[PDB]
């Protein structure tokens, strides 16, 4: 039996990348309730009439 | 009419009524005014729905 080092076999692993996404984010949902808009330039104004 | 009744010696006249009942029309009204040159120079389009 030979001897080796802590070191040596330390290194004496394979790596493996079925660990990389992590933990995926939640669902996003907020097209349900809100109303998307685009803007051109500094703001935004809107304006409506009475009855 | 009047309902049905035993007949003992001879007819006794009876009587009937009437109703009526009348309902008296009304006149509504609703006005705006605004000005000439407010009107002409609206770009935006707000005072457009007002009709």
């Amino acid at each position: 039996m030979i001897v080796t080092p802590a070191s040596i076999k330390a290194l004496m692993t394979s790596w493996r990348k079925d660990f990389q996404g992590g933990l995926e984010d939640a669902p996003s949902q907020y097209n349900k309730i809100a109303m998307v808009v685009n803007s051109s330039t500094r703001s935004n104004t809107y304006g409506w009439l009475g009855k | 009419f009047p309902t049905l009744k035993e007949w003992v010696g001879k007819r006794t006249i009876q009587q009937m009524e009437a109703h009526g009942y009348s309902i008296a029309n009304k006149t509504f009204e609703g006005t705006v005014g605004i000005s000439r040159d407010d009107f002409e120079d609206d770009n935006l389009g707000i005072y457009a729905p007002i009709f």
